[PDB]
């Protein structure tokens, strides 16, 4: 009953649909990230109880993201040879 | 894209399906091929 | 022999196909007969 | 005039010089005597 | 060869724009310079058109190059 | 048909022009002697680096 | 004119990883299909040396030693701390 | 010191090489009129008189490719003249380039004849009745000089580019050089870089004929 | 009498008002790339009689780029070194 | 349903560069206002060694004469070559 | 071999490091209800507590630099802190941040001193009421111990930064080689590594409190 | 000592600039009293 | 309530709790007592 | 750009204009330093 729907949402077969229904334009990248952000934020940290998690995990991902930032430069101490 | 598609597949289509069936075969083999090669210098350069 | 730092053959062998398969095929599919 | 004209203005006037699309899907659109 | 022609028609323009400047307009080369400061302390030529101003600065680096001319000459 | 000078223009020229002369005259006389011992200096070390791989070679 | 909000947001496994997630997986595998899912993860990332280790391993260790000990040590604390400032800047103006 | 031009330039760091590449792509613009000015009437006739020719052999099946082959030879016809400038650049020469656009063909070619024509592909590999005393001598010959086609369809191409830009460079070199002891000399050796630049512009095109010709009758072969 | 006006025409005290009626969004680029290519086309092209200046300037220009493109590895031969 | 063309689009001088830009400049000096303009751009370009001469630019000396000899001798038969394949095929259709 | 972590990264040949640096703006975030969770209502309680602590000295009009004192702590004590983590990257000990955090705010302060309050920013080269026998002994000292400022108050920070980063490093590396050998010796290390690291989340604040605090009676002399 | 590679410097500097001017101005100017 | 609301709507409720923008224009817009 | 300007430049005019006059020369000091260093870097590297 509807052309746009959660990605999930939409089949494979449709995949293509949703794929062209929908806008690319970079003001419709910021009204990606802005929902992103505030689905996080709405649900983990804007609460009265407000955990760790609703913190450590934007750390962790952090993280990771300069973890991959740095592969280049650690391929060249590997203790073994042939992994 | 929609002018993107209705420029570059209305008549393009014909060509893609009919004919070029063979070629696209090839850039396969191509693909194939400078990935053994791109691999094999990167070996051989992380090793020196 | 420059043209074997591998770094770059994956970008010129696409442009060269997005070209060659492409625009010409646009082109040269409109020019016209006597 | 011709000068004002385009090939489709030829298919207007003229039918008989029409490439046809059935005989000759491809480029020229038809052989080559 | 046409040397002579286009030669002569160039000493033409030449001996009318190639001049010095004389002792007696010098008076009004720097009546209009204090015109023209006259124009900037008060911001009064913020009101021109581009055009205007893209040629004044064409003509002015036309001046300038001669700075490197002379160097040249050195 | 030729459009008489602006005399701002006439004045400004020339004046630039004689500065540029005077201004280069300045460079090359300034700038003679340091590149004229920087060069000899230089020399003086080619002349080590030729003794040394003929003792070094 | 402004909403309110929950009590307290999604809960959470490990205090890292969301519980949604087990859930979602409950009907194939139920229970013990995230775990056994991540220690492979962690195998395999560990054994091809998708990440190798160093001394940056130890020191993250330590921070993280260190940062766990801290909570689990003073995080009611703080949170009791915040919610009676929360309830003092009410009763300070009502 | 001098295989710089051959050196993939990037003015940042940032993908620009595909822009070298597609720049041919507009001064072969296309009509919309019936007539139109000559830049559009020139090219068109040349076409029409070029397929006219090398397209007369080939069967009716074989008649698809106009297209493909045409596109093919001006695309290289371009960049092989473009290239010759003071400061520009060969993608060509890239022999990457050369290979992507080589195999697939090749290939292409081969697997139709290899799905159409089974018994009959499989038999240009031995010459009408040889004498029977060699055989395997020819069907291994036949057969090693098949898989050399794109190799040297490639290579052939890349390296004839490539000799003439690194001559012309050197010639100039030594031109400036010669400069420096006497004037003659200069002007001998610009002469010859004359002579050289027409020769250029002439193999640029010899060898977009060449291989698009070597691919229209491997296809002949194959169909 | 117009609020948006050919940028030769707009003053330098309305500069910024130029400036921020027009747009800037990619779509309005290639709405300009192609006014430029139009505009040197229907001017020096498309016409009865094209002469070498119909061509030259694109060629002459694509040189510059490449010349440009070329600069920092040509500071190393510079015949004099006091420039 | 289509405009025509022109006799010949905007005239140029040297065949390089247009003369809009002499008149634009013709209020200020006139005449001999470009030529020098353009005398000094170069000059300074070469004095600063913007511009450093090595064998490519032989190359361009060289390409560029070719060209201009070929155009100041084949330029109109080409010319009159092209309006020749127009008027036959307006001919050979009409 | 290790100087790696202050190498500027670029994942390719763009321009990323100033996202490196807008990422503590928003473990900050702003609050627009009256009340509000707990995170923004500790730090808001933090800031008067420290606000009401620091700018009690200075004189009315010294009080407008508030914010961009506040500021300056919050930013440099995210910064020191999330550097860290095991593969953070610090852009302070980037040097030249340093300078250029440091200058303008030592400059515009003696530029107030100098704007007004003339002879008396010039007094201040002349301690009251000194031995006249040794005045320009002093009014040397004085102006040479002046322009000292901003170089010291960056360097200081910077090279007290880097070097936690690097022992820890180290201590961490000589940690797994001595596992090589044995184990007692590794936990030895071990707990010598929490010690440190418990020294830097210190002094990454201490630093800031230091910078901001220097600042500040900067202002008060030469308000 | 990579921090003397002097090459970095503008960016670095820039950014800093942009944070430390406009941002926290921002945040820490709608921070409330009791 | 309070949850409910903004500093806005205590600008509504207590204009004495106002930070008033002339005789403080800055920040914290009051003084430090 | 508007939205920018909005959030931008609504508060925080009052500190660039009354205020920071000072820090902005500063800051062109700054540029002035750096821009001297790296041309004498770039200088003594050009030469080798
Ligand atoms: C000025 C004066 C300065 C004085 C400094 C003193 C401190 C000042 C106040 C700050 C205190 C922080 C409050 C706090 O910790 O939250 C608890 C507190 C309690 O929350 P709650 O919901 O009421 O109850 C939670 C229970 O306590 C939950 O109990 P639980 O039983 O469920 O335990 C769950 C726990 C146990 O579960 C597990 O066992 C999991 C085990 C696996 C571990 C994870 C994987 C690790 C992989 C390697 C391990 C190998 C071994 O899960 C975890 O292990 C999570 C840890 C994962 C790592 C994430 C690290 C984030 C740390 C954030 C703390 C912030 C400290 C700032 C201090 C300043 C710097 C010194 O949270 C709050 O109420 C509000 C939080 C306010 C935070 C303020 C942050 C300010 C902004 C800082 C920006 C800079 C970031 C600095 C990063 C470094
Ligand atoms: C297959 C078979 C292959 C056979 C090949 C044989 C040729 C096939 C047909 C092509 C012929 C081209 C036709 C032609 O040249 O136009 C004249 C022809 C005559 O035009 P018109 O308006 O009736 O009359 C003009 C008068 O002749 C004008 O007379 P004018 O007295 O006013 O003389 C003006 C001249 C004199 O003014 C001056 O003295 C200026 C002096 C300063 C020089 C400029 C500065 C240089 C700085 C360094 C100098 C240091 C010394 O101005 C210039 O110097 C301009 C030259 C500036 C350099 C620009 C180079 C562009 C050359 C374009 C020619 C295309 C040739 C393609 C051939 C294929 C490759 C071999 O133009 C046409 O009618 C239609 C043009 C059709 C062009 C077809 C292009 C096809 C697409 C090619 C794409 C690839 C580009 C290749 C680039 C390499």
């Amino acid at each position: 009953p509807l052309k746009d729907r959660r990605l999930l949402e939409v089949k494979l077969g449709e995949l293509p649909s949703w794929i062209l229904m929908r806008d690319f334009t970079p003001s419709g990248i910021a009204g990606a990230f802005q929902r992103g952000y505030y689905r996080y934020y709405n649900k983990y940290v804007n609460v009265k109880k407000g955990s760790v998690a609703g913190l450590s995990m934007v750390l962790a991902a952090y993280v990771v993201f300069n973890y991959c930032r740095s592969y280049k430069e650690l391929k060249h101490e590997r203790l073994r040879k042939y992994h | 894209l929609q002018s993107l598609i209705k420029n570059v597949w209305i008549p393009l289509k014909p060509y893609y399906t009919q004919v070029y069936q063979e070629i696209w075969v090839g850039m396969g083999l191509m693909g194939f091929i400078v990935y053994k090669i791109r691999s094999a210098d990167k070996r051989s350069k992380a090793l020196k | 022999m420059p043209q074997l730092d591998t770094s770059t053959w994956f970008i010129t062998i696409t442009s060269m196909i997005m070209t060659l398969f492409i625009l010409f095929q646009l082109k040269i599919s409109n020019y016209s007969y006597p | 005039p011709f000068d004002q004209m385009t090939i489709e203005d030829l298919n207007e006037v003229f039918p008989e010089t029409k490439l046809d699309k059935k005989k000759y899907p491809y480029w020229p659109h038809r052989p080559i005597e | 060869t046409y040397s002579k022609p286009r030669l002569a028609t160039f000493w033409h323009y030449a001996k009318v724009e190639l001049v010095p400047p004389t002792p007696a307009e010098i008076p009004t080369a720097i009546q209009s310079l204090k015109k023209i400061v006259n124009s900037a302390q008060t911001g009064s030529f913020k009101q021109l058109t581009v055009k205007e101003a893209l040629l004044n600065g064409l003509v002015a680096t036309e001046v300038l190059m001669w700075f490197y001319v002379g160097e040249i000459i050195a | 048909p030729p459009v008489q000078v602006s005399p701002l223009i006439k004045l400004g020229r020339y004046s630039a022009l004689f500065l540029g002369v005077a201004y280069g005259a300045k460079r090359y006389n300034y700038l003679k002697p340091r590149a004229e011992e920087e060069r000899r200096i230089a020399a003086e070390e080619k002349k080590k680096q030729d003794e040394l791989k003929r003792i070094e070679r | 004119p402004v909403p309110p909000l929950p009590e307290h947001g999604g809960k959470v496994r490990l205090g890292l990883i969301p519980e949604e997630f087990f859930q979602f997986l409950y009907p194939k595998t139920g229970v013990t299909g995230p775990y056994v899912l991540g220690t492979g993860l962690i195998l395999y990332l560990l054994s091809k040396e998708i990440y190798v280790i160093t001394a940056e391993t130890f020191s993250a260790i330590s921070t993280i030693g260190v940062l766990v000990y801290i909570v689990k040590k003073y995080g009611a604390s703080i949170g009791a701390f915040a919610d009676k400032l929360n309830e003092q800047k009410i009763a300070q103006l009502e | 010191n001098l295989f710089a031009s051959f050196i993939a330039p990037t003015m940042m760091g940032l993908p620009i090489v595909t822009l070298i590449i597609m720049f041919p792509s507009l001064l072969f613009p296309t009509p919309k009129r019936l007539i139109n000015n000559r830049t559009i009437s020139i090219q068109q006739w040349l076409i029409q008189l070029t397929s006219k020719q090398m397209m007369a052999i080939h069967n009716q099946k074989g008649q698809t490719w106009s297209l493909m082959l045409m596109s093919l030879i001006m695309f290289i016809g371009s960049t092989n003249i473009l290239g010759l400038l003071p400061h520009s650049f060969t993608p060509t020469t890239q022999l990457s380039m050369n290979l992507g656009m080589a195999i697939p063909l090749w290939s292409a070619t081969v697997f139709t004849g290899f799905r159409y024509k089974t018994k009959t592909s499989l038999a240009h590999f031995l010459p009408q009745g040889t004498p029977a005393l060699l055989i395997p001598m020819l069907v291994i010959i036949e057969t090693i000089s098949l898989f050399i086609q794109p190799v040297a369809l490639a290579v052939r191409l890349t390296a004839n580019i490539t000799a003439g830009h690194l001559l012309i460079h050197l010639i100039g070199g030594a031109t400036l050089a010669l400069l420096n002891i006497n004037t003659m000399t200069a002007f001998i050796t610009f002469t010859i870089l004359i002579l050289l630049t027409i020769l250029e512009f002439a193999v640029a095109l010899i060898q977009a004929y060449v291989f698009t010709l070597l691919v229209s009758l491997y296809l002949h072969d194959n169909t």
